[PDB]
RNA sequence: UGAAAUGCGCAGAUACCGGGAGGAACGCCGAUGGCGAAGGCAGCCACCUGGUCCACCCGUGACGCUGAGGCGCGAAAGCGUGGGGAGCAAACCGGAUUAACCCGGGUAGUCCACGCCCUAAACGAUGCGCGCUAGGUCUCUGGGUCUCCUGGGGGCCGAAGCUAAC
């Protein structure tokens, strides 16, 4: 129900600069925010595959911004895996 | 809203005006067709009405 | 916070008091469910599109008010368990239709 | 993605069609192309405009006299327009190894060591590059 | 059903009227329709949740595209456990025809949920699939605009390709 109003945080909050509504970080942080919700769906309608395949897309497509952020500067991409406690 | 202004569609309440089953009417008829439906539910006549 | 709209029906054979109670205790059910009654109208006695319980007709009721969005399925049925009350119909936004 | 081969395309879907001109991401190594083929006949010529702040190549198609007898759809001068060396299949020649356009009448595209130029210009120059493609 | 048998035979049936209990499937609108990864899904309503389209056009910045293993998964179907009811129904039973699948009764079974399983599908727009390019009129769908444009479906073409579906 959620995922209306907290965005403005969750940007601001990975945003490099005033205006950063977009960067690899954001996009990241808000991506996941997303497959947390998705996840916490599954998890009570099991039966939902549709939703189910959504969030493979989320994750397929976030690992892909984080080896990016990886081969092209490994230093935001150590503290981006940390402050979302991917991997600790 | 936006329903040719003389009154919504989706107005299910006062079925003072009679509308069945029909086919044509106008435009998109999607949203009152659930409309008819919500009233045959309270008190909308489902025989059958030509 | 959503917005909903309710429509009840009760039995078309209550005094003003029986009604009034009723009344007294749906309102009441609505604000334990975090309803809050934006609005209220007595449509009057109608007719049904189907008799319930031998009843071709009976009094039907407005309410509209915006209660937590996961808790209206605990409404309605707080609601239909009562004898009097026929039959209940719940929607979205403000005025039903 | 092939730029190249994109834009020959371009140039044969607008003769078959009858323009008189069509639009080409602007680009170095495709100007040089078109200004070729322009300098043989190929394309009556090119120039550069700017579409909302956004560079292309345009060409002019050139066409020739008129058939012979009551036929509209005029004689056209491109009767062909592929790629050779492309993206994956690299295709290289030598001075030596130069290949052999459509008797004369026409040009290999050849991306020498000395610019983008064609089948004699680097049989003459004796270099070797790319066979980007043959147009006839 | 064109025939007839079968069945109805505690009773008083079947087509009648009202009420009661249970289960399943869910009309008109559903339409050359639409959505979704496929399957599949269409009484309605609320909630959770996915994908996709369009607009202004700020931001991060091609972090791209296809794609073998792997993982999940298809109508009907068989198989194990728990379990209630209804419709239909192949093996089964009977009349007839013959000298057979049409009709009648009909249990096992088919059903729902979990698990195992997961073919030919659909379609032929599938060797996948992406980008650009050519391109008019008519009917229909969505958004912002309103001789428009972006994104679908159907019908008749022009160029070109395929003679060997014309």
């Amino acid at each position: 129900p959620i995922t209306k109003e907290e965005k403005q945080k969750v940007i601001q909050e990975f945003a490099r600069f005033p205006g950063d509504t977009g960067s690899t970080e954001v996009q990241v942080a808000l991506l996941t925010l997303r497959i947390n919700r998705l996840s916490e769906h599954l998890k009570v309608h099991k039966k939902d595959h549709h939703s189910h395949r959504g969030l493979l897309m989320m994750v397929g497509q976030r690992r892909r911004l984080l080896r990016y952020l990886q081969r092209e500067d490994p230093e935001r991409y150590r503290e981006i895996v940390e402050k979302l406690g991917l991997r600790g | 809203r936006n329903v040719e202004v003389l009154k919504r569609f989706l107005s299910e309440t006062g079925k003072i005006l009679p509308r069945r089953r029909t086919g044509l009417s106008g435009k998109e008829q999607r949203i009152l067709a659930k409309t008819i439906k919500r009233a045959r539910i309270l008190g909308l006549l489902p025989f059958t009405e030509k | 916070m959503r917005r909903y709209e309710v429509n009840i029906v009760l039995n078309p054979n209550l005094d003003q008091s029986q009604l009034a109670l009723e009344k007294e205790i749906i309102q009441r059910a609505l604000e334990n469910y975090g309803a809050r009654v934006e609005k209220v109208e007595e449509l009057g006695l109608r007719r049904l599109a189907y008799p319930i319980a031998k009843d071709p007709q009976g009094y039907f009721l407005w309410y509209q008010v915006e209660m937590p969005e996961d808790r209206v399925n605990d409404l309605a049925r707080e609601l239909r368990i009562r004898d009097n009350v026929r039959r209940v119909m719940v929607v979205k936004s403000q005025e039903p239709f | 993605t092939d730029p190249i081969a994109d834009m020959l395309t371009r140039i044969r879907n607008a003769t078959r069609v009858y323009k008189e001109s069509t639009d080409v991401p602007a680009s170095r190594f495709k100007e040089e192309i078109l200004r070729i083929l322009a300098r043989e006949g190929f394309i009556k010529g090119y120039e550069r405009v700017d579409v909302d702040g956004k560079p292309y190549l345009r060409v002019y198609l050139k066409y020739g006299p008129r058939r012979q007898g009551p036929d509209p759809r005029p004689e056209q001068v491109i009767h062909h327009i592929r790629r050779i060396s492309k993206p994956g299949r690299r295709v290289y020649v030598g001075v030596k190894e130069i290949p052999r356009v459509r008797r004369g009448l026409g040009i290999a595209i050849l991306s020498t060591s000395k610019g983008v130029l064609t089948d004699r210009e680097a049989r003459k120059l004796g270099v070797g590059g790319e066979l980007i493609c043959e147009v006839w």
